[PDB]
């Protein structure tokens, strides 16, 4: 009622002696699609070894359970261009290369998400910088698909009555939250080999299934006499992860944020000849 | 299937996929010396896996005109791994052997080899009387060739093939532990030789325990192919080796 | 309402830690990074008939 | 190699000197160009430490009438890699006989002074060499091609493990993707 | 279930009276390598004394359980030289003399680590200093050996997806973390009398076994109109310590960070003569 | 009497009639590696009596002006009997040692020697920075001499005796396993060293496990005698040696 | 899940303190600076034959 109470280790090595028999563990046939399960004990004399190594750090939960940057953008407190005083990002995971490649090792994923925001500000250079400005405040707004979108820093849409938002003041700890599994399907799909229209026309690829919404950011009411620039960084961290259908890691460099397009690349590096073994 | 065999000694393995049975000496498997038969008093040394392993004894070519070859043991392994070092540093030695001979050819070749281990294969000189040095019949792992015609050089052994260099009919060597390599059927031969001698131990440099002979009874033949020769390879692994009487090296 | 479970070994080896949930949504919980079950047969042995390692494969 | 697919096949010929080397390579699964981009090297490159044994599987893709024997050896770390078959045969090795079974497995044992090895291997954590030599030679009957190919497969055993996650150096960008 | 329930003192002195016997506790032989175990009770009359002194503070856990500085470096928010805007330190414990000497009293050590970072900033002098700048933010990145290394303050490598990192804002408590025992061997080695190559050539000494990685630091996005300099200090604190094979403390001053090189030093100070006892 | 000792390893024996006790490492006796601490998988080789025996390590002269000597192990035995061969042919090794130092003189001589085994005796170069080859501190069984004055040659180690070549007070070497040879009382010293390292096994050519030092704290003196010098001899015997990782020789 | 143990004496001598672990890794725990066992025989008495202090050393 008050307190409820809730290791694997790799396989050991068994002692093996001399052998002379008709069994041939070493000989197999890869044509069957079967990976051989032989062990050193089956082809040479071995001693008894008790291993205590564990594969704890290789689990998908730990492999994908690290915060990684997915987007950064800059916005200014005051400027002549209205569009440059706030950000508007359509959520996707293909913008940054490292986390993209980590994710695309699997075809389908299902996880909760933990989002962290890091915001920093700096004064823009100019001929006159002497001013006194109190601490700034920022708003992060999440708009599910189909909702109204703000067109300027002081629009009515920023008065969220149903859209979740966060107000954060500089100098404190970074903002953070949790997000559940918000896919319409039974799992997220990194790849989609299909079209949007039923007659095989229109958009092609993963771009068709990206309908996660938008994120907007602004200075709440800060408007300094001299311009100030702020940068926001978004970090994603999967939780409670499950993965299906592994696929080989990518070899070619990425070139588009919403396409698989690539340039052909050599399989690997070369060496002097097939016998060269020295440095 | 009984045509597949696998042998594991030490850190080395031999696999054959088309082979005959295994011949075991005179029905006796190699074993260590017992307490009631030993004569030397000091403790023996038993390197085990360091010495009991397969060693590949160089290679030779089988031509249409080949007549035969022989190797003398344990001299053939005198400079091979730690077996040679233990031979050099010790006064006495004792070990059995596993001999594996590889020879493979297509289904369109023909030929037959006799593989036989001859204990105490004392040989006679080319010229009656006289004498020869210990280089006419053993110089390491190199193979020595028999001759079709009668030998004439006085510095070497009588290599006439049909007498096997021992004054006996070559056709009667079937009495010793032996096996045949017939290209229609098999591509390897395996013999396990126990330690055979009149004393419990002996010096491995002074005395040749046994001699391995490979003799083509049916000469090689083929037609219209790019393969001009059929290599033959010999592999040997000491078994249950133990040594005694440490001293300065060399021998 | 408090769970007690063992914590991973470390150097020098009460190896127990306590956890309580504060939020009403299961998505708010911390990562469950202590499950270590695995089974590679789905990718290494996808064949229909069982293959014995000591026996020859094809016939 | 003007053709990329030629990288995967190891040449073999009917007439060769009695002892000759087929191939040689360093056993650095996470650093060597041979193993760098394989399905095992890619996984290793996300980690800093590794340990355990490995499997190398060789498959003969010649004619059904071709035959031969090969010696495949693993030489633990040392001051000099083997130069001849006589040297190679002193280490761990297996004699491979080509027949109805097209494949043979060389299991590389875990012989090391430390429990773990660095993926960015240095001289302190060397792992040795692997070489293949002709044992008897390849023989063919009339009416067959004079050359054949072999392929190699690499995988980890059931005692393999990794440690210390890190970022892979194979992928990089210069500007934000759009 | 809710509550589980978990002193030594030095030896006492026993009363001793007059003695006259054949036993000679005072006479011994140092040639055996044996340190005499005599006590004052064995050579003079003593009273009974009950000691309550304990050797609690002499344990290796307490001796080495103090935070000590191991490295400091400076980096500027803005400058013309790219290499001077961030730090890159190969981790080692030989940089600072005091903790180095504390550690080298033992040959092998095994412990967990607690790392604390202290960061301070100051404005560089100049002809014009009037500016307004919000609070700065810093990033500390740890790159295990073999990982990618950043070449500039705004490189792609700073988007860690798997390398651990910390983001810290000025004005808060210093950053801190815990590190387990991350050696490939069974214990850390302060000394290594050996070579790198098998033929006794190459690097010599402890330098061969130092493969702990790197630490990188930068200002996240701060770039002030006028230069600002920041300094970082790294503190190490062993935990759960075990030590083997004690060795004598060093006598000569240190001269190299990766070598034992030294200059010969006198055994000790001198005095007027062997009988001088006055000040 | 407890002043007599006898030690029997392999086919060799040591007898001393005037000696002190025996020092055993850190209280630990040499032993084989256990199954729950090993890491290498293949079977080890244990030559036993072939390698675990006393080897005499050449001899030196003790003069009135001697300052001291050191030997580095196992390099000192790198070319000694079958121990050297096993070192050459194997990747990994592991063994404890028994060290016996002989020095005898009449009742009219005086002097004192410190015998100490220093694990991981890393040494610094004569010139700060720079570097030296693996010949300034180990060239086989030959002994290297300390120096009274500060070393100046950049190609060799800093041999200043009072620092012991390690930057530490020479008087504090008592912390390591040690023994004294005082000519009034004893003529030998015996130390048993277990295997000490941070890993279960290590390559015996790349790494020096420990260093033996002999240092005269009280210099030799005598008067009116025909004996001009007092020889010193060192004998060493590996214990519980085992090897792993066979490969081509050399190292 | 709470450990209760005595705390070191101090001036004027409930000498009990409570500890709970919050993290899943044993490396995160606080220092165990309350073990006071020691044995100097490994360095002071490394000889093979036991020596009696009252008896003469050599013979
Ligand atoms: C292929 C990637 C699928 C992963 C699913 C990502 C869904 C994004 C959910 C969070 C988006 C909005 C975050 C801001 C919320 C808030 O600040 O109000
Ligand atoms: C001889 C000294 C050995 C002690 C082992 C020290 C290992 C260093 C481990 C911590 C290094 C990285 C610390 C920064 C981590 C972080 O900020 O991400
Ligand atoms: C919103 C929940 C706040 C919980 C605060 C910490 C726990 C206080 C009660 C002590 C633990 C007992 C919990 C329980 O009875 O299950
Ligand atoms: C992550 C664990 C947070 C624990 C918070 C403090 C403890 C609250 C519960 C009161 C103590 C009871 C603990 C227990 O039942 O073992």
């Amino acid at each position: 009622d008050v307190e409820e109470a809730i290791v694997v280790h790799v396989a050991d090595t068994m002692r093996s002696g001399p052998s002379n028999s008709a069994s041939v563990p070493a000989l197999t046939a890869v044509e069957t699609g079967h990976t051989s399960q032989v062990t050193p004990s089956d082809t040479m004399q071995t001693r008894h070894v008790k291993n205590y190594h564990s594969r704890s750090e290789s689990t998908v939960e730990n492999f994908l359970g690290r915060s990684a940057c997915v987007y950064m953008e800059e916005y200014k407190t005051t400027d002549n261009d209205v569009n440059k005083k706030f950000v508007a990002w359509p959520i996707n995971t293909k913008q940054m290369v490292q986390m993209r490649r980590k994710l695309e090792m699997f075809t389908y994923l299902r996880f909760d998400m933990e989002v962290t925001f890091v915001i920093t500000s700096r004064q823009d250079p100019g001929t006159t910088l002497a001013q006194d400005m109190p601490v700034l405040t920022h708003q992060i707004m999440y708009v599910p698909p189909g909702g109204p979108i703000p067109a300027k820093v002081d629009d009515y849409a920023w008065q969220t009555s149903t859209n979740p938002s966060i107000f954060w003041t500089e100098g404190n700890a970074p903002a953070r939250m949790s997000i559940p599994f918000i896919s319409i399907g039974n799992a997220y799909s990194n790849f989609y080999d299909g079209w949007s229209n039923f007659d095989q026309r229109g958009s092609y690829g993963y771009n068709t299934l990206n309908n996660l919404g938008h994120i907007y950011v602004r200075h709440v009411s800060g408007s300094s006499p001299h311009p100030i620039t702020s940068t926001i960084r978004v970090y994603f961290k999967p939780k409670h992860t499950r993965a299906w259908v592994p696929r080989p890691p990518r070899l070619c460099q990425y070139k588009k944020a919403f396409s698989v397009d690539f340039t052909p690349t050599p399989i690997t590096d070369t060496r002097k000849d097939i016998n060269t073994v020295t440095t | 299937s009984d045509r597949v065999r696998s042998i594991t000694l030490g850190n080395s393995t031999i696999t054959t996929q088309e082979c005959a049975n295994v011949v075991v000496g005179y029905g006796r498997w190699p074993t260590y010396l017992r307490d009631d038969e030993a004569t030397a008093e000091d403790q023996p040394t038993q390197p085990d896996v360091a010495t009991c392993r397969f060693y590949t004894l160089d290679s030779i070519k089988w031509e249409k005109g080949s007549v035969g070859w022989w190797w003398k043991f344990p001299e053939a392994l005198s400079d091979m791994g730690l077996f040679g070092q233990n031979m050099q540093y010790h006064y006495l030695g004792r070990a059995g052997y596993t001999i594996h001979v590889q020879c493979n050819a297509s289904k369109f070749h023909q030929g037959c080899l006799l593989v036989v281990c001859v204990p105490e294969a004392e040989m006679g000189g080319a010229v009656v009387g006289q004498a020869f040095s210990a280089t006419a019949m053993a110089n390491g792992d190199k193979a020595y060739e028999f001759t079709s015609a009668t030998q004439s050089d006085q510095t070497k052994v009588q290599t006439a093939i049909h007498n096997a260099g021992m004054g006996v009919g070559v056709g009667n060597l079937t009495i010793y532990p032996h096996q045949w390599i017939n290209l229609r059927t098999n591509n390897s031969a395996t013999i396990v030789m126990p330690y055979i001698n009149s004393v419990p131990m002996d010096n491995m440099f002074r005395h040749y325990n046994f001699t391995l002979m490979v003799i083509p009874f049916v000469k090689l033949d083929y037609a219209d192919t790019a393969s001009t020769y059929v290599p033959i390879t010999v592999t040997v692994a000491p078994m249950c080796a133990e040594y005694n009487g440490l001293r300065l090296a060399q021998a | 309402g408090a769970q007690v479970s063992t914590q991973k070994t470390g150097a020098h080896e009460i190896i127990h830690y306590t956890n309580i949930n504060y939020y009403k949504d299961a998505a708010s919980n911390s990562a469950n990074r202590q499950d270590f079950t695995q089974d590679p047969s789905k990718f290494t042995e996808p064949v229909k008939d069982v293959m014995i390692k000591s026996l020859p494969a094809l016939n | 190699t003007t053709d990329q697919m030629e990288m995967f096949r190891i040449p073999v010929t009917i007439n060769a000197p009695l002892q000759q080397q087929v191939f040689g390579l360093r056993l650095q699964p996470g650093l060597d160009s041979v193993f760098k981009h394989t399905l095992l090297g890619e996984i290793l490159n996300y980690y800093a430490h590794w340990s355990g044994s490995m499997k190398l599987t060789f498959v003969f893709c010649g004619s059904a009438m071709a035959t031969g024997k090969f010696l495949i050896a693993y030489s633990p770390p040392g001051a000099n890699p083997p130069k001849t078959r006589k040297d190679a045969m002193l280490g761990t090795h297996i004699i491979w006989d080509i027949g109805l079974q097209s494949s043979c497995v060389l299991c590389v044992p875990w012989i090391s002074q430390t429990h773990y090895r660095l993926v960015q291997q240095d001289e302190y954590t060397s792992a040795g060499y692997v070489t293949c030599w002709y044992q008897t030679g390849m023989i063919v009957p009339p009416g067959t091609p004079n050359s054949s190919s072999i392929m190699c497969f690499a995988s980890a055993c059931n005692d393999f493990s990794v440690r210390m996650l890190r970022d892979t150096p194979f992928i990089s960008q210069d500007n934000k993707l759009q």
